[PDB]
RNA sequence: GGCGGGCCUGAGGCGGCGGGGGCGACGGGCGGAACUUAAGCAUAUCAGUACGCCCCGGAGGAGAAACCAACCGGGAUUCCCC
RNA sequence: CGAAGGGAGGCGCGGCCCUUCCAAGGCUAAAUACGCCCCGGGACCGAUAGCGGACCAAGUAGCGCGAGCGAACGGUGAAAA
RNA sequence: CCACGCGCCGCGGCGAGCCCGAGGGAGCCCCCGCGGCGGAGCGAGCGCGAGACGCCCCGGGCCCGCCAUGCCCCUGCGGGCG
RNA sequence: ACAGCGUCGCGAGGGCCGCACCCGGCGCUGGCGCGACGUGAUUUCUGCCCAGUGCCACGACCGUCACCGUGAAGCGAUCCGC
C-alpha cells in the first residue's frame, strides 16, 4: 500500500490550488501551422498512413504510426489528425 | 514575428522543400573542410536560441563529425585481460557527435569560448553541427553584461569540462530527481561522499 | 569469535586504501571549525549591525504521516500569505522576510499559521532610515540566532463527555474499521464470483 | 604466437622494394590532343637496364607540345627497338613494332606489348621479358576488343586503350637456368628481400602454423580455405586440384 | 616512508636472504632492514578521543 | 564575348588585443587496467581505482525543479549528522 | 525512426483518473575540499631513528647507453686559549 | 599494532527509558543539543496483534501471529466464540 | 640454406599482407610477374587409394538456415505465420 489507513484523513481544508486550463496552441501558432503546412505538405511517413486509413484500415494505420512515433498515446492523435484528412480528402 | 514560423519549418525537415535544401548544403559541405568559419549562422533562429547576437566578438563555426560507433585504441584488436574487456569494435563512445564536435572546434581555436552548438545537416557518413564561440577580451563583449559571464575566468575552455550542454547531457546532469541522485555534484564527487569514512572525533 | 555463534558484518571492505582519492576524513579541524564559523559570523553581523543575520522563515508541517503533526522551518513565505498581510514580495525581502514563490499553503490552516507569523514580524520590526540616525542605530540590538524561533506545542490532556463521545463511534468500532480496511478485496472477490455465477448458466 | 613472415612483409621495415638506381616508372606516353587526332614523332636516345625488371627500358625523345622542350619518357623497349628508331603514337600512328596505337587500330593476330587495361592508364598489361597480348577480335558496336594476356585468360579492354606493337625484349630469360644460389642472391638484391626461403616445416611451432613436431611434418592439409585468417593462409590456398597429373588442358 | 625507494626480492639462488634490496643489494623496504617501513606504521587514524557520557 | 558598381563567398598584407607552456594537492572532462577476493574460475569483485590524456580556479563542480512525495505535505544547490 | 501540449509518481502493457512539475538555452555568492609555501602547536622520533636527505655544498657523491637509481657523513673546548 | 564491523564478558552512569550527533552559545574538560536504539511480536504479504500464573531457574499451562477447523451474529470473504 | 623440381592463388574495380583510425607495403611491379607452400643438384624414377579429414566448384537449390520485411490475431505489450 501506499498511503496510510486513516479513517478521517481530512482535519485540514484543502487550497484547491490547481488548474483546469490546458496549454493550447492558440489562432496565432495555428495560423503558423496552417501558412508552414500549405507549402511544406506532410511528411513521407504521414502520407502512407493516409493510405491505408481509406486501404488497409486502421488497425494497420495504427501499427505503422506507433512504429514511427514510439507512443501509442501520441500515434492514436496522430492518426486522427490524418483521418481527418485522408477520410475528407 | 518571423522566427515562430522558421521553427515549424525546421520541425518539417522530411518535407520536400527541405529535403532539397539539405542536399544542396551536405553537397557544399562534404566540399568544405572540418572547421570553417561562418559569416552568418546558418540557423539565425536556432543560434538566437542557444544565444547568438549579431554583436561584434560573436564567432559561428560549422564542424563535420564522422558518424558510427567506437573502436577501442589497442594493437592487432587483442585487449590483453579479463574477458568482459575483449570487445574492441562493438562499444558505442560515450559522449554525443554534439559534444565531439565542440570539443574538436575548441582545439583548433583554444582563444575563443563555446557558448553552444546546434544541428546544421547529415548524411551517411557525417553530421554537421554549428558552435557559437565569444572572443571573451572583445571591448563589445567585455562591456555588454548579458555575455560578461564568458569573460569570466572560470569559463574557460568550457568544451574540455563538460561545462557546455551537450558535455552536460553526457554526465547526466540534464535529467534531475530519482535515478540521477548518485550523478549530482559528479559522478566520482558523489562515489568520494558515499565511499567515504568519516572518522569523527567522539567516534 | 573463530566461527562459533556471530552475526555477520555488513561493513563494506575499504577501497583507496593504498592509492586513490583519500576515503578517510578525520576531524581534528572540527573544534577550529566552530572558531571560524563563529568569526565569519561575527564579521557578517557587524557589516549589517542594526539586522538580524538570520531571515524569517515560515512554520511549515514537517513532511510525512511521521511527523505531520510537528512543525519546522521553510525556505520562504508564499505569495498568498504575503498577500494576506498585504506586502509584495521585493518589499517583504527588504523588511527581512525571505519569498519562496514555489511553495504553495496546500491547506487554509498553514496560510494562517504563516500570516499571524508574519504580522507578528511586521510589529517586531523596526525600519532605521532618516539617512543617517547614529544615536538610535547604537542602541539598535542586532537580533541573535534563528528569528521567532518555530515552538511545537506537547499534547495536553482535555476533559469530554463519554455520552457524547459513544455518539460518533459506531458499537463494534472494530468490525466498522475492520470493514473499511478490507472493502476493496471483499468487493473484488464477490465481483470475481458474480462472473464465476454468471459463467455457470 | 609471433607473426609470421608473411604479416612482417606487409609492414616494408627491412622487406620493402631495392628501388636505389632504378631508372624510373617504365609507361606509355601521356593521351594528349596531338595523338588522339594525329602522331607524335618520338627517337630512341638509349636502351638501358633496370635494376629490379630483366625487360630493358629505352629513353624515347618526343617533342613537348605544350612548350619548346623534348619531353623524355621511358618505355618498356619491345625487341628490336633500335638506338635512332623514329618512332610514332597516336590514332593515325602507323604498324612498326614500337609505334604506340589504339587498341581498336591494331589488326588481329598481332603481337602487342604494354597493353593499357583501361584508356589512358599509361601502361598496365604484357610489360615483362619476352610477355606479348595477342589482338583476338575488335566489337565495333560496343568498340570492345578482346586480348589474350601472357596468362592464357582473355579480357575485354575498350579499343580507345593503347599498346606498343611487338614483344617485350629480354626473352628467353627463365630458360638459363640460375645454377648457383650466388647468381640467386644477386638476383634479388635488385628487388626486395625475399631471398634465402625457409620452409616452414623447419621454423619452431611458434614462428609458422606448418611449425615443428619431432618430425618435419606439415600435420593437416596444405589446402587452406579462402576466409582464412590474416597470419592462418599459409599452406595452398582455394586450391582447386593438387599433385602432378598430366592432361590438365581439360 | 621506507616505500619511496625501489627494491625488489633480488630473489632464491643468489645466496643471499629473500628480502627486498636495491640495485646496490642494501636491505630495504622491511621492519627488520635498516631504512625498511616500521612493520605497522602509526596513524592518525587511531581513536585520540574517547566519549564520556 | 569584353568592360564599371552593389551584394555574397573567398584569399594576401597591416594594426590593436588575446591564446600556447609550468605547479607530486584539491576540482572538472575523457580513455582505462590488472594483481586481488570469490579458498578453483569465466558473470562478478577489485574499481566507475592505479595509470594515460585534457582543461580550469582560488576554490572547482553543482544550482533556482519537465523536484520529492503521498501528508493536519514540503520546496535551488553544496557540505555535515543520521 | 521520429512527435505535440508533454514529463514524472521507483513491476512491464492498454484504458480511466488523481497529485505534482515544465526538458531539449544560459548565469549565480555562501556554507565544502586542499599541496607547495609561510606561521604556530605537539602525552611525536632522537642520528641503523625521524623525510632519501639535521653535515656551508642531498636528489648531492656515485651508478646505469638511457628511462631511471641513489648513498655515506651530527658533537674539541667556557674561550682555539 | 591501529581502524572498523561482530559475538560475549566485566565495570561505570542512568533506567521505560537512554544518548559529549552534527552543530550552536565573547562559549574553552562548561552549557544547550536530533535522529537512532529500546520499549511487540508474527506472518511472503493483505495485515493482525501478547497478562494467567512465577524469589530465581526449569518444565507445564495459557495468550499473540501464521496454517487449518467447526459454530454464532451486527456496521459481512466483516466481527466474535470454541 | 641452396640451384633444380613441382603444386597453389591472382588480370589490378585484382591478389597477399601491414592497420585504433587516417592511411600503407609488395609496386618506380603486371603472369618469363608477385605472393603462398612443399621437395631439395644431377642420373634414374615417382605405383595404388577421394573411404575419412581438408580444399574446391552461376555445381546445384532440395532440406535446413538470421535480421529485416510482410501476412493474420490482440487493448497493447506482443504472438504465430510466411
Amino acid at each position: 500500500p501506499g498511503k496510510v489507513f486513516n479513517l478521517k484523513k481530512g482535519g485540514a481544508v484543502v487550497r484547491i490550488v490547481r488548474k483546469k486550463e490546458e496549454r493550447k496552441t492558440k489562432p496565432h501558432q495555428e495560423f503558423v501551422k496552417s501558412i508552414i503546412q500549405e507549402c511544406t505538405g506532410m511528411a513521407p511517413y504521414e502520407m502512407h498512413i493516409i493510405e491505408l486509413l481509406r486501404m488497409n484500415k486502421d488497425r494497420h494505420a495504427l501499427r505503422y504510426a506507433k512504429k514511427r512515433l514510439g507512443n501509442i498515446k501520441r500515434a492514436k492523435a496522430k492518426r486522427d489528425q490524418l483521418s481527418v484528412y485522408a477520410r475528407n480528402i | 514575428g518571423a522566427y515562430k514560423y522558421v521553427q515549424e519549418l525546421w520541425r518539417k525537415k522530411q518535407s520536400e522543400a527541405l529535403h532539397y535544401l539539405f542536399r544542396l548544403r551536405t553537397w557544399e559541405y562534404r566540399q568544405l573542410n572540418a572547421i570553417k568559419r561562418c559569416s552568418h549562422p546558418t540557423r539565425p533562429e536556432k543560434a538566437r536560441r542557444l544565444g547568438y547576437k549579431a554583436k561584434r566578438g560573436y564567432v559561428v563555426y560549422r564542424v563535420r563529425v564522422r558518424r558510427g560507433g567506437r573502436k577501442r585504441q589497442c594493437v592487432h584488436g587483442i585487449s590483453y585481460g579479463k574477458p568482459r574487456n575483449i570487445g574492441i569494435v562493438g562499444l558505442k563512445p560515450s559522449r554525443s557527435l554534439r559534444a565531439l564536435a565542440e570539443q574538436k572546434v575548441g582545439r583548433r581555436l583554444p582563444s575563443l569560448r563555446v557558448l553552444n552548438s546546434y544541428w546544421v545537416a547529415q548524411d551517411g557518413s557525417y553530421k554537421w553541427y554549428e558552435v557559437i564561440l565569444i572572443d571573451p577580451f572583445h571591448p563589445w563583449i567585455r562591456n555588454d553584461p548579458k555575455i560578461n559571464w564568458i569573460c569570466n575566468p572560470v569559463m574557460k575552455r568550457r568544451e574540455c569540462r563538460g561545462l557546455t550542454s551537450a558535455g552536460r547531457k553526457a554526465r547526466g546532469l540534464h535529467n534531475k530527481g530519482i535515478g540521477a541522485m548518485k550523478l549530482r555534484p559528479s559522478k566520482r564527487a558523489a562515489w568520494k561522499r558515499n565511499h567515504t569514512r568519516s572518522l569523527r572525533r567522539y567516534r | 569469535a573463530m566461527g562459533r555463534n556471530v552475526a555477520f558484518s555488513n561493513m563494506r571492505r575499504y577501497k583507496c586504501t593504498n592509492k586513490g582519492p583519500n576515503l578517510i576524513k578525520n576531524w581534528f579541524n572540527q573544534p577550529a571549525r566552530k572558531i571560524r564559523r563563529r568569526q565569519t559570523r561575527l564579521q557578517k553581523a557587524k557589516a549589517i549591525f542594526p539586522c538580524p543575520l538570520q531571515k524569517l522563515r515560515p512554520s511549515v508541517t514537517r513532511c510525512s504521516q511521521k511527523f505531520n503533526l510537528t512543525q519546522r522551518i521553510g525556505r520562504g513565505f508564499t505569495l498568498r500569505e504575503l498577500q494576506g498581510v498585504g506586502l509584495s514580495a521585493g518589499k517583504a525581502r527588504q523588511i527581512g522576510i525571505a519569498v519562496d514563490p514555489r511553495r504553495k499553503n496546500k491547506s487554509e490552516e498553514s496560510v494562517a499559521r504563516n500570516v499571524a507569523r508574519l504580522k507578528e514580524y511586521l510589529s517586531k520590526v523596526t525600519i532605521f532610515s532618516k539617512q543617517a540616525k547614529p544615536e538610535e542605530i547604537q542602541q539598535a540590538i542586532q537580533h541573535q540566532g534563528v528569528v521567532m524561533p518555530v515552538v511545537n506545542p506537547k499534547p495536553v490532556i482535555t476533559t469530554g463527555s463519554i455520552a457524547e463521545a459513544k455518539k460518533e463511534v459506531p458499537e463494534n468500532l472494530f468490525m466498522y474499521l475492520r470493514n473499511a480496511r478490507t472493502a476493496r478485496n471483499r468487493a473484488r472477490l464477490a465481483k470475481r464470483d458474480a462472473e464465476r455465477e454468471a459463467a455457470a448458466k | 604466437g609471433r607473426r609470421i613472415r608473411v604479416q612482417r612483409k606487409g609492414a616494408g621495415s627491412v622487406f620493402r622494394a631495392h628501388v636505389a638506381r632504378r631508372l624510373g616508372a617504365a609507361k606509355l606516353r601521356a593521351n594528349d590532343f596531338a595523338e588522339r587526332t594525329g602522331s607524335v614523332r618520338g627517337v630512341v636516345k638509349a636502351i638501358l637496364h633496370d635494376r629490379g625488371r630483366g625487360a630493358p627500358l629505352a629513353r624515347v625523345q618526343f617533342p613537348n607540345m605544350r612548350g619548346e622542350g623534348r619531353v623524355n619518357e621511358l618505355f618498356i623497349a619491345p625487341e628490336g627497338m633500335y638506338t635512332g628508331q623514329e618512332v610514332f603514337s597516336g590514332n593515325k600512328a602507323t604498324l612498326h613494332i614500337g609505334n604506340i596505337l589504339p587498341v581498336g587500330n591494331i589488326p588481329e593476330g598481332t603481337y602487342v606489348c604494354n597493353v593499357e587495361e583501361k584508356p589512358m592508364d599509361r601502361g598496365c598489361l604484357a610489360r615483362a621479358s619476352g610477355t606479348y597480348c595477342l589482338v583476338v577480335a575488335h566489337n565495333m558496336e560496343t568498340n570492345k576488343t578482346r586480348i589474350r594476356l601472357p596468362s592464357g585468360q582473355k579480357k575485354l579492354i575498350s579499343s580507345k586503350a593503347r599498346a606498343m606493337i611487338g614483344l617485350v625484349a629480354g626473352g628467353g630469360r627463365t630458360d638459363k637456368p640460375l645454377l648457383k644460389a650466388g647468381n640467386a642472391y644477386h638476383k634479388y638484391k635488385a628487388k626486395r628481400n625475399c631471398w634465402p626461403v625457409v620452409r616452414g616445416v623447419a621454423m619452431n611451432p611458434v614462428d609458422h602454423p606448418h611449425g615443428g613436431g619431432n618430425h618435419q611434418h606439415i600435420g593437416v592439409s596444405s589446402c587452406v580455405p579462402r576466409n582464412a585468417v590474416p597470419g592462418q593462409k599459409v599452406g595452398l590456398i582455394a586450391a582447386r586440384r593438387t599433385g602432378c597429373s598430366g592432361g590438365k588442358r581439360r | 616512508a621506507g616505500v619511496q625507494c625501489t627494491a625488489h626480492s633480488w630473489g632464491p639462488g643468489r645466496a643471499v636472504a629473500r628480502l627486498p634490496r636495491k640495485h646496490g643489494g642494501i636491505g630495504a623496504y622491511a621492519n627488520f632492514a635498516r631504512g625498511g617501513h616500521m612493520a605497522h606504521p602509526t596513524t592518525v587514524i587511531r581513536r585520540w578521543c574517547r566519549k564520556v557520557n
